[PDB]
This record gives structure tokens, C-alpha cells and sequence, in this order.
């Protein structure tokens, strides 16, 4: 369905294999989806490929508003990194009401600076 | 400091949201050190470096991680100093043991029934002891006298009629086969219990005349510690012990020896109450005594210390207030260890009337 725009899943308790499966659509190059709405949803570190997969793959994806989850310390530094080479992602990344560490929040401090495109992150502060 | 092996912990991150975490303060009236209750700062914002006593202040009065719980364990006198930091807390007793958990703890301590049975009818048979078996330590150092006793075969005669008696005989048992560092080792006791320190280094010991070649023998007869869980602290393996060892320290033959001075300070944390400490000098401070070890122990002292404790009894028993040292039971407790008549008469004779829970 490519008239597909907005996608919104938050409160549902999807899992890493529901994120793994939902990529799997999302990664289909007729896929049109711009924003995909992912707040607690009982994620985990694993799901951490796969979102990355995702933000670097799709070229219809704008915002990913990852939420209120275990998405992990480490994981978010892979989107970090990630996040430099030429992504269509402008808008909200989510990690909001997450704990992150001090190192963890000036690689995102980082990317904000260096990537204004992107609209805001939104850390916790 | 207590938390797994990495020395660098997630502490900014969900260790600091409140509720979800319990702290267990284990023993507060072992915080060794003056405890003053009323502080200037109150140490907010946890990340503050500030001193112990109002570190932990601040997180016993709530005001450091508020919202989280906190678990206290400690002995009863210490309430002195706690109730006027907790508002509205939750008080549980800790009970000893019921006739039928004495008798589940010898069966459990000892490796079959063919020993077990023998230990329980041979404490059963004593009033005193089965009675003193209350407390878990009591039944354990019991137990492991009788252990050493069935090592040997001797006989496993458990004929104590006190506190001391217990204490003394486990010494007897364990030492006399030692003897020649029992004053280092004493010496050390009160030492600690002066200085305000349980934890002693090895510098600390070879100070007092134990340098490795004694502390191992103490470390192979469960008699003395050395904490080697990432540490090299070395302890008595009951704070009672400790105290008993510095008992012993003012009737043999360096803090002062003044036994005077001693109770002056009785009433108070900073020294620990030092219940046990005089407790047993009650006990030791006797004429009835025999051999192994007990002969060690200066007679001429114990009859000059044992007029001041009288007058001590005198003063003491005098008071009329509450929440205040010994409160009649107590030195009933003292009078119970030393089982000599003639004194314990004449100290009677100093209660007109006796108030007891």
C-alpha cells in the first residue's frame, strides 16, 4: 500500500521480532511510509540493527519517533554514527524518556550540531 | 563499593530512580565513630562528596534519594541515637530461636544424628545453656566448642552456667593446645573498641604482637577473621568476641587499663555501649575460677576492680530515669554473669525497688 503515509504503534508491546518484521516491509523499496511512530513498545538492544537497518535503507522514512523503551546505551550510538552518511531522516529520532550516558549525550549533542537537517533528536534533556 | 566487579557502574541511570531500590544498612551501631544526629548540612545531590556520618544521615532521614527505601538492622541501645532520624518507620524485633529450631540448628550444624543427638541431650540437660541457645551465636559457639571437643574425643561436657563461661570455655578449647599471644591478641580488642576500629589492617596486628604466624593459627581456629572478599581486613568473627577480648585486656597481668574510666563512657555510641565489654568483666572478675587460660588473668586486679564495679552497680542503680544505661535488667544481666553471692547481695542490697520489662 503505497498511500500508506503514517503509522503509529506505540503502547503495543511488538517486541524485537515484531521490529524485525516490520522492517522487513519497511525496507521494500516501494514503501512509502514517512513516519513511523514507535514509542514504549517493549524494544530491546537487539531491535537496535534493524532500526539502523531502517534508517539507513529507506528512502521514504522522515521521522522515527522511538520512544519510551529499552532501546540501549550502545544501541543509540550505532544511530549515532549511522546517521552522518547522507540520511533522509530529517525529523523526531525519539530516544526521549530514555536514560542515556554522559558520552552517550554528546555524541547526540554531536549530531545535532553537525546535522541541522535534522529537525531535533529531542534527548531527555 | 558494593556493587559488581566494575568500578564504574551505571549510577546516572535508572540506579538513580527512586522506589525501586532498597538499601540495607547492616549494623548501625557499628558505624564506628562519633554519630551526631543533628548535622548542619544534609547532604543533598548525591553526586556531593561530604563526610560519612552525614552521608549517611541524609540518606536515613530521606532527604538523599528520597522516595527510596531503607532497610536498618541494630541493636536495640542503638535506638538512642536512630529513632531521631526515622519520622515514621516500621519496627521488627528479631526473636531468637523456639525450642524446635534449637533443636533443627544442631541438627543441621553437625554431620549426622549419630553426633547431633548427643549435643542436643548435652545442652538440653543444662537449663542454662539450652536457655542461653536463644541466641544464634550462643548455639553456635556451643556447637563448635562441642565440634572441637568430638575432634579430640575428649568428653563434649558443656557445664557452662554463663555468658562468660561460654566465651571462656570456647577460648579454653582452642587456645590451650595462643597462650603466649593471648595478651597481643587482647590487647588488640581494646584497642579497636577505643579507637573506635573493628577493621584492622596487618599493620595493625604485627603492632600488637601477631604478626602472620599467630593470626593464621586464629584464621585455622575459627577464632579471628580476616575478610578476604577483595580485602585484607582483619576482625574478631563476632563484635561479642571483640568485646570479650577487651574485657579480658583490663585483667591481665594500650588505651588506659582504667576500668574507672571505662564505665565512665559506658552510655555512650561512640565507644559501642560497651555492653559486652562490661558484661563481661562482671564474669571474669570472679574468685571462682580454674586453669587453662582463666589463671592468666590477674587476681589482685580483679579484687581491685571488683570494688569499683560495686559502686558502679551503687550509682547506677540509683537512677530513676528511662532510656538510660543499664535500666535495672541490665545490671541484673551483669549480676546473673557473676554468679558469687556475696556480691551479688551486697549489689542487690541497691534496689529498693526494681522496675522490669
Amino acid at each position: 500500500n503505497q498511500n500508506l503515509t503514517h503509522l503509529y504503534l506505540r503502547g503495543n508491546t511488538l517486541g524485537d521480532k515484531g521490529i524485525k518484521l516490520l522492517c522487513e516491509g519497511l525496507l521494500h523499496p516501494d514503501c512509502k511510509l514517512q513516519v513511523l511512530e514507535l514509542d514504549n513498545c517493549n524494544l530491546t538492544s537487539h531491535c537496535c540493527w534493524d532500526l539502523s537497518t531502517l534508517l539507513t535503507s529507506s528512502q521514504s522514512l522522515r521521522k522515527l519517533s522511538l520512544g519510551n523503551n529499552d532501546l540501549g546505551d550502545l544501541g543509540v550510538m550505532m544511530f549515532c554514527e549511522v546517521l552522518k552518511q547522507q540520511s533522509c531522516l530529517l525529523q523526531n529520532l525519539g530516544l526521549s524518556e530514555m536514560y542515556f550516558n554522559y558520552e552517550t549525550k554528546s555524541a547526540l549533542e554531536t549530531l545535532q550540531e553537525e546535522k541541522p537537517e535534522l529537525t531535533v533528536v529531542f534527548e531527555p534533556s | 563499593m558494593s556493587c559488581c566487579p566494575d568500578p564504574n557502574p551505571p549510577i546516572h541511570k535508572i540506579v538513580r530512580k527512586p522506589s525501586r531500590i532498597l538499601f540495607l544498612m547492616d549494623g548501625f551501631d557499628e558505624l564506628q565513630g562519633a554519630f551526631d544526629e543533628h548535622i548542619g548540612p544534609l547532604c543533598t545531590d548525591w553526586q556531593k562528596a561530604e563526610r560519612g556520618d552525614i552521608l549517611l544521615s541524609s540518606l536515613i532521614r530521606k532527604k538523599l534519594l528520597p522516595e527510596a527505601s531503607l532497610l536498618i538492622t541494630t541493636r536495640p541501645v542503638a535506638l538512642e541515637k536512630l529513632q531521631h532520624l526515622l519520622d515514621h518507620p516500621r519496627h521488627v524485633e528479631i526473636l531468637g530461636f523456639s525450642e524446635a529450631k534449637r533443636k533443627e540448628y544442631f541438627f543441621k550444624y553437625f554431620s549426622d544424628e549419630a553426633q547431633a543427638r548427643a549435643a542436643f541431650s548435652l545442652i538440653q540437660e543444662n537449663e542454662v545453656l539450652f536457655t542461653m541457645c536463644f541466641i544464634p551465636l550462643v548455639c553456635w559457639i556451643v556447637c563448635t566448642g562441642l565440634k572441637q571437643q568430638m575432634e579430640s574425643g575428649k568428653s563434649l561436657a558443656q557445664t557452662s552456667k554463663t555468658t562468660t563461661a561460654v566465651y571462656v570455655f570456647f577460648l579454653s578449647s582452642l587456645l590451650q593446645p595462643l597462650c603466649a599471644h593471648l595478651w597481643g591478641l587482647c590487647s588488640l580488642a581494646a584497642d579497636g573498641i577505643w579507637n573506635q576500629k573493628i577493621l584492622f589492617e596487618e599493620s595493625d596486628l604485627r603492632n600488637h604482637g601477631l604478626q602472620k604466624a599467630d593470626v593464621s593459627a586464629f584464621l585455622r581456629m575459627n577464632l579471628f577473621q580476616k575478610e578476604v572478599d577483595c580485602e585484607k581486613f582483619y576482625s574478631f568473627i563476632h563484635m561479642t568476641f571483640q568485646e570479650f577480648f577487651a574485657a579480658m585486656y583490663y585483667l591481665l597481668e594500650l588505651p588506659s587499663r582504667d576500668v574507672t574510666v571505662l564505665l565512665e563512657n559506658y552510655g555512650k555510641f561512640e565507644k559501642g555501649y560497651l555492653i559486652f565489654v562490661v558484661r563481661f568483666l562482671f564474669g571474669l572478675v570472679n574468685q571462682e575460677r580454674t586453669s587453662y587460660l582463666e589463671k592468666k588473668l590477674s587476681c589482685k586486679i580483679s579484687q581491685q576492680i571488683r570494688l569499683e564495679l560495686l559502686k558502679w552497680i551503687e550509682v547506677k542503680a540509683k537512677a530513676k530515669k528511662l532510656q538510660i544505661q543499664p535500666s535495672q535488667l541490665e545490671l541484673f544481666y551483669c549480676l546473673y554473669e557473676m554468679q558469687e553471692e556475696d556480691f551479688v547481695q551486697r549489689a542487690m542490697d541497691y534496689f529498693p525497688k526494681i522496675e522490669i520489662n
